């Protein structure tokens, strides 16, 4: 009944780090129709309009340390801009354990975003844009890994951790952890009036 | 794709009655329990669209269709790939039809 | 900050979950958990555990509902599939951790070594001077009867 | 690539060229010449070494013969 496919594309200006991250999520989302680059922001809904993607992932950096993501759903959707603040990417080798490479994720949240419609708008999306559909092409059956979502200090901090099983149940903590604070979201994609500020 | 299985060698699998799992997991059964004699046949006289690589579906070798096969040749005599084109339009006159003031 | 065209947004976006079944959805809320109530918010040590806690809540809800359907869980380790990080890269962890691992047993054996050297002497002339007190406690023992 | 992928691929610098009409001594230079240098693996030289090579290629009696060879140059390292 969830169909949803995603457009991972990214902005000249983009680091050695921020790479690593389009990468890694690229590898976790198996509905991820990867993209190399783009130079210029009304362009991305007709990208989208070709692969029939129902999700875009605009990876922006302006000052070369910074990052900011632009979430959104492509004809009409409400886009999100965040600015990621931490990072800590796949191939950093204190975390240990494979997750199977886009298998179905379980998303996890918290109280605090039902608290107001503007926090449950980022929890929704984030659900079926960093999710997954049910039979997405390229993912694998037996379930793996999670999403930890969860606010604390106006933030959300993302964990992805590989449940771990002896013969209950583990979980080791691995992929990208970051916080996603969010700076600014749109009432079309990418145009018309700031709904949010902070 | 239904066979779910990536980049990860075929290596594996050899040991086993299966080529790996589908979403929704279930057992994708190795389709056939062929002869000697046909294995030897077709280490002499090699299939059509013998390819020399293992599919991901079943253990058994990935063959070519015969319209791929025409496909690639058309590619290596460049031989117009795809048809039901002209190569030899008549040059229609989109802008000297009207002349000019 | 008009929560109004925020409504009318959750209206067009959202996809009917209670409606349909958990399999499509697959997002445990881990709500009555706001994660306010962790002490040391800037130090990450406590905060690290509460997150631990949250997902491993998740995980087990997860683990019921998606029980109820007759959809598996597990890996079964019978499928060999691709995985997030690749075997080389996994090699190099578990090459880090057999070498930190290597390091301190180097030095717990380095302590050892070292006591080894400084009392070796002590060592040999109390071992063999015991034994030929063992060797007069035997001979006593038999000159008695 | 699917077939859509490489029907795309196709038009070349190359296409779009009558070969039937032509002299021979043209078509045996133009055809010399007209080579794409599409990027190899090392997969497909692999399966390409494995289709060409014949029954007789590697005979007992070539293999006795390579042993006869390999036996004569350990004999010739003695010599010195």
């Amino acid at each position: 009944m969830n169909k949803q496919r995603t457009l991972l594309i990214s902005s000249r200006g983009v680091n050695y780090r921020h790479r690593h991250l389009i990468q890694d999520l690229s590898g976790l989302l198996p509905h991820s129709r990867k993209e190399p680059k783009l130079d210029t922001l009304q362009q991305l809904n007709e990208i989208a309009e070709l692969y029939n993607c129902n999700n875009v992932l605009f990876f922006e950096a302006r000052k070369h340390q910074d990052l900011y993501l632009w979430l959104s759903k492509p004809p009409n959707g409400p886009t999100i801009k965040f600015y990621i603040q931490n990072l800590h990417t796949m191939d950093e080798l204190n975390f240990t354990g494979n997750c199977l490479k886009g298998s179905r994720p379980v998303l996890s949240f918290d109280q605090r975003f039902e608290s107001s419609p503007h926090y449950q708008l980022i929890k929704e999306l984030l659900v079926h844009n960093f999710g997954v559909p049910p039979n997405a092409r390229k993912s694998k059956p037996f379930i793996d890994h999670v999403m930890s979502f969860s606010i604390v200090d106006d933030k959300i901090w993302v964990r992805t951790y590989e449940i771990s099983h002896s013969t209950d149940i583990s979980l080791v903590e691995i992929g990208p952890r970051f916080v996603m604070t969010v700076i600014l979201i749109l009432e079309g994609s990418f145009g018309g009036p700031k709904i949010y500020e902070n | 794709t239904q066979n779910t299985i990536g980049n990860i060698p075929l290596s594996a699998y050899d040991e086993m009655p299966h080529i790996g799992y589908d979403i929704n997991g279930k057992r994708i059964m190795r389709p056939a329990k062929g002869s000697a004699l046909d294995q030897l046949l077709d280490s002499i006289e090699l299939p059509e669209g013998w390819t020399g690589l293992l599919d991901k579906n079943s253990g058994s070798s990935l063959n070519l269709t015969k319209e791929e096969l025409e496909l690639i040749s058309k590619i290596q005599r460049n031989e117009q790939t795809d048809d039901s084109i002209n190569p030899y339009e008549p040059l229609i006159d989109w802008f000297t039809r009207h002349e000019e003031v | 900050n008009n929560t109004k065209a925020m409504k009318h947004a959750l209206e067009r976006v959202q996809l009917p979950w209670k409606k349909h079944s958990f399999q499509e959805h697959q997002s445990v809320t881990s709500e009555t958990n706001t994660d306010e109530h962790i002490k040391d918010i800037y130090d990450d040590t406590e905060r690290e555990l509460a997150f631990y806690k949250q997902s491993l809540d998740a995980v087990l809800v997860a683990r019921d509902e998606l029980k109820r359907l007759k959809v598996p869980f597990k890996r079964p380790l019978d499928y060999f599939a691709e995985m997030v990080k690749s075997d080389e890269h996994m090699d190099k962890i578990k090459g880090k951790l057999i070498e930190e691992a290597s390091d301190k047993k180097a030095r717990e054996e380095a302590r050892r070594q070292r006591q080894l050297k400084k009392f070796g002497k002590q060592v040999q002339n109390a071992t063999l001077q015991k034994r030929q007190l063992e060797k007069r406690e035997t001979l006593e023992k038999i000159k008695s009867l | 690539k699917n077939k859509h992928d490489l029907v795309d691929e196709g038009f070349n610098r190359y296409t779009f060229r009558d070969t039937e009409n032509l002299p021979d001594w043209f078509l045996e230079d133009e055809k010399e010449h007209s080579k794409i240098n599409k990027p190899i693996t090392k997969e497909a030289a692999m399966a390409i070494k494995e289709k060409i090579k014949a029954m007789n290629a590697r005979p007992i009696k070539k293999v006795a013969e390579a042993k006869a060879r390999k036996r004569m140059r350990a004999v010739a390292r003695l010599e010195k």
